[PDB]
RNA sequence: UAGUGGUGCUAGCAUGCUGGUCACUGUUCUGGGCGCACGCGCGCUACACUGACGGAGCCAGCGAGUCUAACCUUGGCCGAGAGGUCUUGGUAAUCUUGUGAAACUCCGUCGUGCUGGGGAUAGAGCAUUGUAAUUAUUGCUCUUCAACGAGGAAUUCCUAGUAAGCGCAAGUCAUCAGCUUGCGUUGAUUACGUCCCUGCCCUGUAC
């Protein structure tokens, strides 16, 4: 099964975002000790809203807020993140965990000198 | 009669500190041969087991030929050279948490004690023990 | 007597060297690493590696491989708060680009940046 | 310095500081060339040829003593030692010979 | 080929035999002439001289000069 | 200074790749490569043309010479690669033999080189690229400099490779001596 | 608002010496961007023993600082470090600050082996500025150990406290320089000339 350091797939989802803070690197614990803006609370509220009417995927929901930690709550949704150009569409995998979202949708083209 | 100051800096030190590891009152924080002494350095002390008393001798000989001293002091003595690794050379500041022992452990024995105007001073008992350390160096000569 | 070579770990060392040094051919064993490592096993650091026997190589790669058992601060080892069980670990020999050479390959599933740039480098 | 005359007190044994002087003196050029193209050749004043001995006999010691074994002192009280007698195996006087039989076809 | 590293009794007797022959000896002379490294020379001086086999007459660290007397 | 435009039209004309840039030099500018010389005096590049026409029509390792008009000179482009950044050649004995017999064919043509050195040697598997400031085996220095190219080659080998009828091991004599076409381009001395 | 010496008090040593405590010399919002097959140029760090590392010795000058509120920070305490915390002086010849700086000197380890030279690239973790550090500001700890053996053709600056070595302060600035200017420390070799090269300034016939 999946692990995150020692603690138990299962576990985790019935762990809160305060309990999950405790696990993280220092990063992360800066971070929400900094004392996040309330902008997540929004992006959360709409999140919920189309898991729980979801018949199955929950289709994605897209958002500009790169600079966001990914978080159990949040686990099985699909997101589309912003690319300052177009939307790329994402599943959160259970291994996507406190990892921000900007990783997953990439600025700039490769580069082949033809 | 004879001072410290008539004796040579290194020849007093490695008498001093010889003789105080043999009175045995001198207490080691014990996570001695970890420590760096500064994070400007690379390797620990390679005189690994006396290093710390010949550092508690140094320390009481600058007490006694100054005012007062304090532990910002000690650091700026200490400090030297950061390679920077590709980037040019910076000076950098030895550790705190040695230094500060080392008072206080010098403190329990008596030779130096706090004073006003901060920091501290040396004691007439530790002026009265090193000044006999100073002529038997010059003696056994 | 005196041995001019010797294995262990699947590593060769020759012996003309001083003990302190001679280890490092190890993969994962700094020279602060194995300088500590000597002191705990108060082997004399001066001695030439091919002088010491059996039971002195011994114990010796027995503290290598238990660190914390000796009381070391923990923050001197190379794996601290693994990411899949909070434990911490020094990483040795061929198990040293096991552990590397697998977390970028566990990036790469992820579809991380990081590990594609890598993977696209090559 | 200091550890270099010990040395040649012991490597032979007279007064070192006269040692220095007879190296010095051997060495000094007396004959060289200009160019006009061509060399032609011309005399050299005394002043230059204790100029020429002192670079020379440093050159000589320092490119022995890189990647050394021996350490300057080492290297340097040898070069004088083979300066003051007419020792060709020394830098120095090997140099000395080029230029002037060098300056003599060219005369 | 390395020079040697530990003394063997055969060099050891080699060694007190043969130094009193050189007029100057220095560390680099040992390691030159012999076939053993620095870290032998630097200990080999100390033994021979208070040995009293070779006279000092001058010593500075990275420079140390000892003579036949 | 529109003359450095307008020089074209002579080779714009005669002349059909529209080239790329290689780089910018001191005396001279390279562009199926073109090399561009440099207000009069380079009008030079018919001694070069002429030189490594000459050379190329030997049988020489050099690149063929195309065309040549109003200080433009057009040439081979080379495929391999600079010499200074070889490291691991499956056959450093026969490469080291016949580089050191390339010099005796130089001699055997009057000829020495001023700088047989790795900065103007490409990768027989090897190509010579250019002759700045060659000079005739009548020169008075002709044995210094033709000594001093068989060390160059020598010392490479020995740094990097570690190597040290034909010449070295396997070959009765180790490497060539100087005493052991000039006249048509009088580049110095006769 | 500076220094020396005496005078009063006082500590240690010895039967004077070194220290502490009166006189003189259009508008606006969210996200992105300011990537590298290669050519040209100003720099930084090295190829080791005239060295690297460890301990000990111990010396400057030119700057800059807060009530607008929050700058430069001594001392005590905590921690391997980075860093944290409780108090304090200075709107300044008065306090930080003797800015106890680096090179350097002395005593040990190493022994000519890409070696204990050199530290790019890369993995894990802990902190700090900011509204926000992912493509990553900076700092700390452990691990990984690449090229490079003094560098072809070409080419830059310079005549004395100058070159070169070494470091500091200011500037920009929430954070962030391998940059710019200024300052001090250690301190050479080689000329004291010429029109050869390059460039500038004066006074008719093969061009």
């Amino acid at each position: 099964t999946h692990s995150y350091r020692g603690v138990d797939l299962e576990k985790l989802l019935e762990m809160s975002t305060e309990d999950f803070v405790k696990l993280a690197p220092a990063r992360v614990r800066r971070r929400f000790a900094r004392g996040m803006t309330s902008k997540p609370a929004g992006f959360m509220k709409k999140l919920r809203a189309a898991k729980l009417a979801a018949p199955e995927k929950p289709a994605p929901v897209r958002t500009h807020m790169r600079n966001m930690i990914i978080v159990p709550e949040m686990i099985g949704s699909v997101v589309g993140i912003y690319n300052g150009k177009a939307f790329n569409q994402v599943e959160i995998r259970p291994e996507m965990l406190g990892h921000y979202l900007g990783e997953f949708s990439i600025t700039y083209t490769p580069v082949r000198h033809g | 009669g004879v001072s410290v100051r008539d004796v040579a800096a290194q020849d007093f030190i490695n008498a001093y500190a010889s003789f105080l590891q043999r009175q045995g009152k001198l207490e080691v924080p014990g996570y001695v041969d970890i420590v760096k002494t500064s994070s400007g350095n690379e390797m620990p002390p390679q005189d690994a087991e006396g290093w710390f008393y010949k550092r508690a001798a140094s320390v009481a000989r600058h007490i006694y030929m100054r005012k007062q001293v304090g532990v910002g002091k000690l650091n700026k003595l200490y400090g030297g050279a950061k390679s920077r690794g590709v980037r040019p050379y910076k000076h950098i500041d030895a550790s705190g948490s040695i230094n500060r022992k080392v008072l206080q452990a010098l403190e329990k024995i008596g030779i130096v004690e706090i004073s006003p105007k901060g920091g501290r001073r040396i004691s007439e008992n530790g002026q009265r023990d090193l000044d006999r350390i100073a002529a038997q160096t010059l003696e056994e000569d | 007597s005196f041995q001019h070579i010797l294995r262990l770990l699947n590593t060769n060392v020759d012996g003309n060297i001083k003990i302190v040094y001679a280890l490092t051919t190890i993969k994962g064993v700094g020279r602060r690493y194995s300088n500590l490592v000597c002191k705990k096993a108060d082997v004399d650091l001066h001695k030439r590696a091919g002088e010491l026997t059996q039971e002195e190589l011994e114990r010796i790669v027995q503290i290598m491989q238990n660190p914390t058992h000796y009381k070391i601060p923990a923050w001197f080892l190379n794996r601290q708060n693994d990411i899949t069980d909070g434990k911490d670990y020094h990483t040795l020999a061929n198990n040293v680009e096991s552990k590397l050479r697998d977390d970028l390959e566990r990036l790469k599933k992820i579809r991380a940046h990081r590990g594609i740039r890598h993977f696209w480098g090559l | 310095i200091k550890h270099t005359l010990d040395i040649i007190n012991v490597l032979t044994d007279q007064n070192p500081i006269q040692v220095v002087v007879d190296a010095i003196t051997n060495t000094g050029p007396r004959e060289d060339t200009t160019r006009v193209a061509r060399r032609q050749a011309v005399d050299v004043s005394p002043l230059r040829r204790v100029n020429q001995a002192i670079a020379l006999l440093t050159i000589g010691a320092r490119e022995a003593a890189f990647r050394n074994i021996k350490t300057i002192a080492e290297t340097l009280a040898e070069e004088l030692i083979n300066a003051a007698k007419g020792s060709s195996t020394s830098y120095a006087i090997k140099k000395k010979d080029e230029l002037e039989r060098v300056a003599k076809s060219n005369r | 080929a390395q020079h040697a590293v530990i003394l063997d009794q055969e060099k050891y007797d080699r060694i007190l035999k043969e130094v009193p022959t050189y007029r100057y000896v220095s560390v680099s002379v040992l390691v030159d002439r012999l076939k053993i490294g620095g870290s032998l020379a630097r200990i080999a001086l100390r033994h021979l001289e208070k040995e009293g086999i070779i006279k000092p007459i001058s010593k500075h660290s990275k420079q140390a000069i000892y003579t036949r007397a | 200074n529109g003359i450095d435009y307008l020089a074209l039209k002579t080779m714009l004309n005669r002349d059909y790749s529209v080239g790329n840039t290689i780089g910018v030099g001191k005396e001279s500018d390279i562009y199926r490569v073109m090399k561009i010389h440099r207000m009069h005096l380079s009008r030079a590049a018919n001694k070069e043309y002429q030189f490594m026409s000459m050379l190329y029509s030997k049988g020489f390792k050099v690149p063929e010479p195309f065309d040549n008009s109003r200080h433009i000179v057009v040439m081979e482009l080379i495929e391999g690669y600079p010499m200074r950044r070889l490291r691991k050649h499956k056959n450093i004995p026969k490469l080291y033999s016949d580089l050191m017999c390339f010099i005796v064919d130089l001699a055997n043509s009057g000829l020495i080189h001023c700088d047989f050195n790795e900065f103007n040697i490409m990768i027989c598997g090897f190509v010579v690229i250019d002759f700045p400031q060659c000079i005739s085996i009548q020169h008075q220095d002709a044995d210094y400099y033709f000594q001093r190219d068989v060390d160059c080659i020598r010392r490479f080998f020995k740094k990097k490779l570690k190597y040290e009828e034909g010449f070295g091991d396997g070959y009765k004599y180790a490497y060539p001596d100087f005493k052991r076409l000039d006249e048509l381009v009088q580049a110095s001395g006769f």
